[PDB]
């Protein structure tokens, strides 16, 4: 379980850590690729709205 | 199918130096490119002359600069070819005639008859550099009449044209224009105005400025304002002071008379108030809210305690509003890509058109992302998307803790999906931290991939492309090796980057129904306004006191090795009369704002749509282009 | 007194630019630190504010930076700010302030501030007796000193008030110019607007027309009288019908396909669209890109033709069929001008053109109708059996004329040919019915210019009133027909009679392109294409104006023509006379005549929305006088608040206990700062007023205490202004001695000097010793015995109208023994005259004295001119006159007999 916001209108996607492509960082926000309907696609979420498993595999891709 | 594609800026300037972007995509060997530019229609050849031969050392990516000379509603073309052996590629862009910009300074803002105007006239293209045309210059009256005509070359004076007109003493009183243009462009006409007048300088300067910079109809404390007089030379004034308030929609104005207050100045400060009661009785005894929109003035006139000397001053354009502030998706672009993130450049302002500082926005509702606005009095706020082709309704506010939620600025946007070739729904996305950039640091730019995983095997590349000053300033390629969905850019920006640049990106690929496609994305990154180089002047002189009349002093003017400075010495009185048409770098900037070929902040329908929109014209070997450009303003 | 700065010792400040270092000093220096340092030493101004400097750098590399601006601060611990007007009216009495700042921190200083007398001003200050006012100012303050004075001389003139401290050797001398401006008001009046064309106004020669001077009736003297000449230079755009909507020409980009003819009427229409659409640049509405697309068909049409091209350099239909006249005759047209379309093989063409005239024409000058081109519908009206001979021979010497000028070298043989048939078309030409054939033939000759008056005007005539030819047949055989026409109309240059063929064509809609429209379509569009690039809007503008002006002794000539930007030529003399123009050339410029000047004054000067009246009267330390100021408002409606300012007369200042009443008011408040000024020095005041009555006369007085007793105590005055505007508002001075606060001051008409001074020579203490010895300076320029005739003593200077007896010594007056003579004095010089009429008296005097010139010249009495009561003879024969009639007569004699000294 990592959750997706989309303040227009203040939907939730939830997306399977599993099935994660690869996550970045944008100076204190993050985000990662999805792999959708084998389609790319993404998501962003705010450094306040950041769940550990995410902070997680990205400490990892990183240092 | 190898792909040649030539990338020139929109609009091309003549008697300069812009430049193309050749690139042959899957290209074996080392290809052979000479670069032809004829005139339209016909076949005169004016700057065919550039040669080159691109490698796979290079990624065959390169370049030749030209400039097409000289001379031979009205629109003037030119088509432009680039053969590759055996492959012919050739675009038709539209050509400015008008040769760059004029900047004239005057020795004052305001001028006696009998009294010489010394003015300048600098000439400069559009890239802000110095330059040799010959330019006429006109002196109209407060009613247009050109009451003496000039015409000089700036030729080996670098730039700067000094001239002078003295001014009959029986001249028609009122608000002179001065109006130069290149004798090549009679259409880039370039106009500065002096007020001529009887007058003589004060003795003080008057500085009214209220508590606020607006009227918040509610505030029952109704519009407190501070006034300030200061002799020239520093020590404050004992005084008295008449102020009178106006509401004014839009054009005319309205005294409200029962507002005429008289109060003594102590210590070179005394305050005045606009009650509410006052306010909305003077109008109409209407409704407070009816007034919204409107805007007051205050009026200041300080008669010394002698009575040998008084002082008009009035503060005007105080904005009467709802909320303390102001949010503009004019920095935001208008279309977004289906699935990937959405950036706002949301830009809040004051009342008063400043740039607010640390003003929490965020999306409308509850629990939102909520991002603080720069001094730039931008934020940025990232938002998520859907996959659907449907239009986005975006509403943002003010999330300000003092604030009431009825006195929260509001404003509503509405981005389109990027359009996508045989709806391949591949995209490409362009994420840049919304910082202030100074030149000397560097900017990351995240270039995001959007495309099924079954063809981004292919995508090896970005092609990068940065705009500056309606030209093409750098590009380059960004690499990206298979799975390398996110891949960053380290961009360093140099004091060339000023005072802005577009950055437009794009991977090719021959994906989907055998057909190539083109993806596409632009954004424009706003730099810190400033001096591409420095000048200051400050006292040579060490501390002394106050320099005593008719003494010497040193003058310090640390300013780029090799340039030429040119001075003037105003008694700060002209100020107090007049102080418009002064000549700030800031208005400079302004000028190379409007002059932007690029006319998006980012994004586009198509991938052509943002080439055009940030002021370039792709065009490959596949049938495959910018749509032509036909209009040298931005198509409002 | 003593013990303080001499004041002839003090340098004062002159120089007060408003702005200065206009320099250009440029960056060379070593480039230590990234920065280049230039050192700048300047010497500042004596202006005490705050200067704002303000560089701007220029580098071919770093191009233009505004750098910030830097303030830099000229102080000083005292000083005087003279604070003046912009301008004063001549003969207008007013007062300035001059405020005194002790900016020490802890020390009052004892100043003695002193206005230097200027001959250009009347006031209390005169070269005899100056104007001193000594004055202590407070630490950290400033105190206003007023002087009231008058200006009598035109142009720029210069106050200079100084001032130095007691005991210690603190100066500070200012001297800042002000305008003095002449009686009157600014006036514009519009001498002359004539109208500028050499081709309507004054036929078939150069267009002089004579412009006055002004009238200037009311031209005040001694006034500037600028004369704002302007040669405006219109220009006129002859409105030409704009070219067909590419939207229309769509469908004349076809893909050249079939053989010989096929492939020909094909690539017929594509070729002209390019032609039209280069000429009327509207590949833009079109498509940019449509051009390199279309463009392409030309070359496959012109290539894929070639294939239909026989060895005899010549066009047949099929692959192998007997060439064509006509086939070959229209491509020799249709490539003759896609030849800039399409670099097309000159050999192909110019050999092709050879051909023609070689195997298919003969001595006569016709061409052979042997062309069966299958479908003869290409073709046009020459399918038709009559006059195939006449009218294919005038159609096939057109594909010549077009070619012809890239052809005559590669063969020089053709040109004969051209010539020749051009003959045997002008002969035939005019016994022919067919209004098609009527017009090829008519365009053919107009082309090599055969066509005069005589065949002109068959061809002109066929013309449906000029409009349109044609017959009974085919729409299309018209519409082609009509064009041949035009062309010629254009190749021979009758701009006059064109417009309207081209209207009846756009009236036709024609875009072509439909079965047997080959010729038809082509035609059409080649002949709006020689239109539009023959067409002018350009309405021909060139003139050569000038006019030889009284004043200047060189000309002023000017050219004002078309492709040429500056149309407005204009120069001004500030002399007024009147001056012929020559305007030759032409085209439609504008001449106007503009002058400025002084127009006399009305409703007299700026106070005329305020009326005050201030009235001095003693009172029942030392002195104290009741000064009462009754104001009201020339308006409709009391008005708001407004100022009195108000200045003490010298050595004067307010009781403290009736200022004190005054600030207690419904609608009066004066500031505590004010009242909290004790008799230190106050001698400025401001007396602020809530409303002002335009209905009753709002009054109020206070006493004043005569706090130091200097004797010539200068007028006050009381200035009173509403707050929003200073400008309009109304002073009055006031003084005890005098009437109504003004100086003394002789003024006959616009002319005024000053008579603040003593009366005659200030000196029973009559020595004639001595009085002899100052009698004979070149000063001195008449010494008259004379007898008062009449006395004019009234509200003015008292006129003594004095008869000339006997004349010592003459000047510059023819004058007898018996010619009577004005003398003038001040009122105040009454009492101190004492003169009486039938009286000897000796009035020797000094040389411009003289109020006006011969005849009606006036002798004034004088600081330096002398009186003396000479006495009647028979009653000299007292003992306590006979002494001074001795020496008055010792003087008589010892003076006349011989003269005075040199
Ligand atoms: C268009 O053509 C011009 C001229 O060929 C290109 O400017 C040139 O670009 C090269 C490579 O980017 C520059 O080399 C650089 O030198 C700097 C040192 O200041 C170094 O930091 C970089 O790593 C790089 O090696 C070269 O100086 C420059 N030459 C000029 C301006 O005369 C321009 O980039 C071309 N753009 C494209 C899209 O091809
Ligand atoms: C002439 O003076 C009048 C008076 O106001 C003014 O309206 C007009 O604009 C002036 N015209 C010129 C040419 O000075």
């Amino acid at each position: 379980m990592v959750k997706v916001k989309f303040d227009a209108t203040g939907e939730e996607k939830e997306v399977e850590t599993s099935k994660i492509s690869a996550v970045y960082r944008t100076g204190k926000d993050v985000l990662f690729s999805y792999d959708d309907q084998g389609k790319i696609g993404w998501g962003y979420v705010s450094e306040k709205d950041a769940p550990k498993e995410l902070l997680d595999l990205l400490a990892r891709a990183e240092r | 199918s190898p792909m040649y594609s030539i990338i020139t800026p929109n609009i091309l300037r003549l008697e300069s130096e812009e430049t193309m972007v050749l690139e042959a995509h899957d290209a074996q060997g080392d290809v052979p490119v000479t670069v032809t530019v004829h005139d339209f229609p016909g076949k005169k050849l004016v700057l065919s002359s550039e040669k080159t031969v691109l490698t796979p050392a290079t990624n065959h990516m390169g370049n030749v600069t030209f400039t097409i000379p000289a001379n031979r509603g009205r629109n003037k073309f030119v088509t432009v070819q680039a053969t590759f052996g055996t492959q012919v590629v050739e675009k038709v862009v539209l050509v400015s005639l008008q040769s760059g910009y004029l900047f004239i300074q005057t020795d004052k803002t305001i001028y006696t008859p009998g009294s010489t105007v010394l003015y300048r006239i600098f000439t400069v293209n559009h890239k802000l550099l110095p330059v040799g045309r010959t330019v006429m210059v006109n002196i109209e009256n407060p009613e247009g009449i050109p009451v003496k005509q000039d015409s000089l070359s700036s030729q080996n004076q670098l730039g700067v044209l000094p001239l002078s007109w003295d001014i009959p003493e029986l001249v028609n009183m009122g608000q002179w224009k001065i109006r130069a243009y290149y004798e090549n462009s009679p259409q880039q006409v370039f106009s500065t105005e002096f007020e001529v007048k009887e007058y003589v300088l004060p003795s003080f300067e008057v500085i009214v400025e209220p508590t606020e910079k607006f009227y918040y109809i509610y505030n029952e404390k109704g519009l407190e304002v501070t006034i300030t007089a200061r002799f020239l030379y520093g020590k404050k004034v004992e005084g008295t002071a008449f102020v009178i308030f106006g509401i004014q929609d839009g054009e005319q104005r309205i005294s409200l008379p029962e507002s005429l207050k008289r109060i003594p100045i102590e210590d070179g400060s005394g305050e005045v108030v606009l009650s509410r009661k006052v306010l909305l009785d003077g109008v109409q005894n209407p409704r407070a809210e009816d007034l919204v929109g409107k805007s007051l003035y205050v009026s200041a006139t300080v008669i010394l305690h002698s009575g040998s000397d008084m002082v008009q001053a009035e503060r005007s354009g105080i904005p009467i509003v709802t909320s303390p502030y102001q949010i503009h998706f004019t920095k935001t672009p208008k279309y977004f890509k289906p699935g990937m993130p959405f950036d706002l450049m949301v830009f809040v302002t004051n009342p008063d058109g400043s740039p607010a500082y640390r003003v929490p926005v965020a999306v409308q509702g509850e629990d939102t992302v909520q991002s603080l606005t720069q001094g730039d009095g931008v934020a940025k706020l990232s938002i998520n998307t859907h996959p659907s082709q449907k239009p986005l309704s975006i509403t943002v506010r003010t999330k300000k803790q003092e604030l009431s939620e009825a006195e929260q600025a509001t404003r509503t946007m509405q981005a389109l999906p990027y359009s996508t070739v045989g709806n391949s729904n591949n995209y490409l996305h362009l994420s840049v931290l919304r910082t202030e950039l100074r030149p000397g640091e560097t900017l990351n730019v995240n270039f995001l991939l959007r495309m099924d995983r079954a063809h981004e095997a292919k995508i090896r590349y970005y092609t990068y492309l940065i705009m500056n000053k309606g030209r093409l300033l750098k590009a380059g390629r960004q690499v990206r090796e298979p799975g390398q969905d996110l891949v960053v850019l380290p961009l360093s920006i140099t004091t060339d980057f000023i005072p802005s640049f577009r950055l437009v990106a794009y991977y090719t690929l021959i994906g989907a129904s055998g057909q190539r496609e083109v993806v596409a994305d632009s954004v424009w990154v706003d730099v810190k306004d400033s001096c591409v180089g420095s000048l200051v002047v400050k006292s040579g002189q060490s501390e002394d006191r106050q320099p005593v009349p008719g003494q010497q002093m040193t003058l310090k003017i640390e300013g780029d090795h090799g340039a030429r400075v040119v001075l003037v010495a105003v008694d700060k009185g002209v100020f107090v009369l007049n102080k418009k048409n002064k000549l700030t770098q800031s208005k400079i900037w302004d000028v190379v704002e409007k002059a932007d070929i690029g006319c998006t902040p980012g994004s586009g329908k198509d991938y052509a749509g943002v080439f055009s929109d940030a002021g370039l014209t792709f065009t490959s070997s596949s049938g495959q282009q910018t749509a032509q450009r036909a209009e040298l303003q931005c198509p409002q | 007194d003593e013990d303080i700065i001499a004041e002839e010792n003090i340098v004062s400040r002159s120089e007060f630019p408003e702005s200065w270092l206009w320099n250009v000093e440029d960056l060379k220096e070593p480039p230590k630190n990234g920065i280049s340092t230039k050192l700048m030493n300047i010497f500042l101004k004596d202006s005490i504010t705050t200067w704002e400097i303000l560089a701007v750098s220029m580098s071919d590399k770093k191009g233009i930076c505004v750098a910030d601006p830097f303030e830099v601060t000229v102080m000083q611990d005292f000083f005087i700010d003279l604070r003046l007007p912009y301008s004063v009216v001549r003969n207008e009495q007013v007062e300035i302030r001059a405020v005194l700042y002790n900016y020490r921190q802890n020390q009052e200083l004892k100043v003695r501030v002193e206005l230097l007398h200027n001959p250009a001003f009347c006031s209390l200050a005169t070269t005899k007796r100056r104007h001193q006012q000594t004055v202590t100012i407070p630490p950290k303050s400033s105190l206003s000193v007023p002087y009231v004075i008058v200006p009598l001389k035109t142009g720029l003139q210069e106050v200079e008030v100084k001032a130095a401290v007691y005991h210690h050797f603190i100066s500070d001398g200012v001297r800042k110019s002000l305008k003095v401006v002449p009686e009157g008001i600014r006036m514009n009046k519009t001498v002359a607007v004539r109208t500028l064309d050499p081709e309507r106004l004054g036929r078939e020669g150069v267009q002089k027309e004579d412009i006055p001077p002004a009238d200037l009736s009311d031209q005040v003297p001694d006034t500037e009288s600028e004369t704002r000449i302007l040669l405006q230079g219109t220009p006129v755009a002859q409105m030409t019908e704009d070219a067909v909507d590419a939207e229309r020409l769509k469908h004349l980009i076809v893909t050249p396909s079939g053989c010989g003819e096929q492939n020909m009427i094909g690539m017929t229409p594509t070729v002209i669209a390019v032609h039209y659409l280069d000429e009327t640049e509207q590949w833009e509405k079109f498509g940019l890109e449509k051009r390199q697309g279309a463009l392409e068909l030309i070359k496959k049409g012109y290539t894929q033709q070639l294939a239909f091209r026989q060895p005899s350099s010549a066009f047949a239909a099929f692959v192998k069929r007997a060439p064509s006249t006509w086939l070959t005759a229209y491509v020799v047209k249709v490539f003759s001008l896609a030849v800039n379309l399409i670099a097309i093989d000159s050999q192909v063409l110019c050999g092709a053109v050879k051909w023609l005239i070689l195997e298919k024409q003969k001595p006569d000058g016709v061409f052979q109708e042997d062309a069966p081109v299958i479908h003869q519908e290409m073709i046009g009206g020459l399918r038709n059996n009559n006059e195939k001979d006449m009218a294919l021979t005038a159609f096939v010497l057109i594909s010549l004329q077009e070619a012809k000028d890239i052809c005559e070298e590669q063969v020089n043989s053709l040109p004969g040919s051209i010539t020749k048939a051009g003959d045997f078309l002008e002969a035939n030409y005019m016994n022919l019915q067919r209004s098609y054939t009527v017009a090829i033939a008519g365009y053919a000759l107009a082309q090599m210019g055969r066509l005069k008056g005589p065949l002109l005007n068959k061809f002109l005539t066929t013309a449906k009133d000029k409009n349109r030819w044609e017959d009974p047949g085919k729409q299309l055989y018209n519409v082609e027909a009509t064009s041949y026409a035009l062309l010629a109309l254009l190749q021979l240059k009758d701009f006059d009679f064109v417009p309207p063929v081209v209207r009846w064509l756009n009236e036709q809609r024609y875009y072509g392109g439909g079965y047997g429209s080959t010729q038809a379509t082509f035609m059409v569009f080649q002949a709006l294409a020689q239109y539009q690039k023959d067409a002018p809007d350009h309405q021909e503008l060139n003139l050569d104006v000038s006019l030889q002006l009284p004043s200047r002794s060189s000309k002023i000539t000017h050219r004002i023509h078309w492709e040429s930007a500056s149309l407005l030529r204009s120069e001004e003399t500030k002399e007024n006379e009147g001056f012929t123009v020559t305007a030759e050339g032409k085209g439609q410029g504008t001449l106007s005549v503009v002058t400025m000047y002084h127009a006399k004054a009305k409703d007299q000067l700026t106070c005329n929305k305020f009326d005050l009246k201030v009235t001095i009267k003693p009172a029942p330390a030392k002195n104290t006088m009741i000064l009462e100021i009754c104001t009201r408002y020339r308006g409709d409606q009391d008005a708001t608040m407004s100022i009195l300012d108000i200045s003490m007369m010298t050595g004067f200042a307010p009781d403290t206990d009736d200022l004190k009443q005054l600030a207690n008011g419904v609608d009066r408040y004066i500031s505590k700062y004010e009242l909290d000024k004790a008799f230190s020095d106050r001698n400025t005041l401001i007396i602020y007023l809530d409303k002002v009555s335009h209905s009753e006369d709002d009054c109020l007085a206070f006493k004043v205490h005569q706090y130091f007793n200097v004797e010539l105590i200068q007028p006050g005055a009381v200035k009173v202004y509403a707050y929003y505007n200073l400008e309009e508002s109304c002073t009055r001075f006031y003084h005890p001695e005098k009437e109504d606060g003004k100086l003394n001051k002789l003024c006959r008409d616009e002319l005024c000097r000053c008579a603040e001074e003593n009366c005659f020579i200030q000196k029973d203490k009559v020595t004639l010793e001595e009085r002899l010895d100052k009698a004979c300076e070149p000063g001195v320029d008449y010494v008259y015995k004379t007898r008062l005739v009449k006395v004019q003593l009234s509200n003015d200077f008292d006129e003594y109208i004095m008869a000339i007896e006997q004349t010592i010594k003459s000047g510059s007056d023819e004058v007898q023994v018996g010619q009577q003579r004005t003398f003038i004095s001040p009122i105040k010089c009454r009492e101190a005259l004492k003169l009486e009429e039938k009286k000897h008296y000796l009035m020797w005097g000094l040389s411009s004295d003289f109020w006006g010139e011969k005849p009606n010249l006036s002798y004034i009495i004088g600081k330096d001119t002398w009186v003396e009561h000479w006495p009647e003879e028979d009653e000299c024969q007292d003992e306590e006159n006979q002494k001074q009639c001795q020496d008055l007569g010792a003087f008589t004699e010892s003076m006349v007999v011989f003269g005075c000294p040199n």
